[PDB]
């Protein structure tokens, strides 16, 4: 059993990681998303004027 | 605009979609774990009774 | 008609939020149901273990 | 140990769940970020040629 539980909190460790990892990237890509949907606004705006 | 906000709308349904089958599916193996449990349960109140 | 069509998907996005919600707070209380029948199991084995 | 097993096997699940989650939106939202990255490149040749 202490085997066992050595390999539970060995899995429990990765998966911890990961999701930290992706936590960390989904905000970076989040922040980049809302940035690009405000860009893609202005450049309709400017669309708007010019056509 | 409206297209726009249209189409992306209907990609984050299909996202939704797919998460509330994942969902139901694990669900569904919760509630198979807990019946396979309680048919041990059952199981062991036959030992009882036989005590 | 694209506004029409896009009201109707951002309603169908709200009753899918919806429907998440649910089905989380159900999987949480089938969760604990699974924990309920845990502790039972370990009272009928503690009285097995005294017949 | 059997109780720490227990608690830690449980908390590692929630783990598991919650690294599905994030990885199906990791997808999405990279997706969605590729598909606003052509529409910006796009809305860039418009703009040019229309000025």
């Amino acid at each position: 059993i202490q085997a066992e539980e050595r390999e539970v909190s060995a899995r429990l460790a990765a998966a911890e990681t990961a999701l930290g990892e992706s936590d960390a990237r989904r905000q970076t890509q989040d922040a980049a998303l809302e940035d690009n949907a405000l860009e893609i606004d202005r450049l309709r705006n400017a669309l708007l004027q010019s056509d | 605009t409206a297209i726009e906000r249209a189409d992306q709308l209907a990609k984050s349904a299909v996202a939704q979609e797919k998460a509330l089958k994942r969902a139901e599916e694990r669900a569904q193996q919760l509630r198979a774990r807990l019946d396979a449990m309680q048919e041990a349960q059952d199981q062991v109140r036959r030992d009882s009774a036989t005590h």
